[PDB]
């Protein structure tokens, strides 16, 4: 979802629940958390 | 080869059971909507890379 999180990418989590404007200046930051998140994690959620 | 039926091409695309489904002449969105004359699927396997 990397991908999908990005101006004019599409995804099953995009358009479901966040989708960035194409015209929108800005900076994205995305990394693995696994250590930090290792124990799943039904906190975490999707629809 | 596919012809003589309806395609729900909706059901398919929000069947996301597939990583990567890129379309270089159409959008995915407008699929369900347009009509096509003549469907060929091609299945093989391939490498990753």
């Amino acid at each position: 979802e990397v991908r999908q999180i990005a101006p004019g990418q599409t995804g099953k989590i995009a358009d479901y629940n966040y989708k960035l404007p194409d015209d929108f200046t800005g900076c994205v930051i995305a990394w693995n958390s696994n250590n930090l998140d290792s124990k799943g994690n039904y906190n975490y959620l999707y629809r | 080869r596919i012809s003589n039926c309806v395609a729900d091409y909706s059901v398919l695309y929000n069947s996301a059971s597939f990583s990567t489904f890129k379309c270089y002449g159409v959008s995915p969105t407008k699929l369900n909507d347009l009509c096509f004359t003549n469907v060929y699927a091609d299945s093989f396997v391939i490498r990753g890379d």
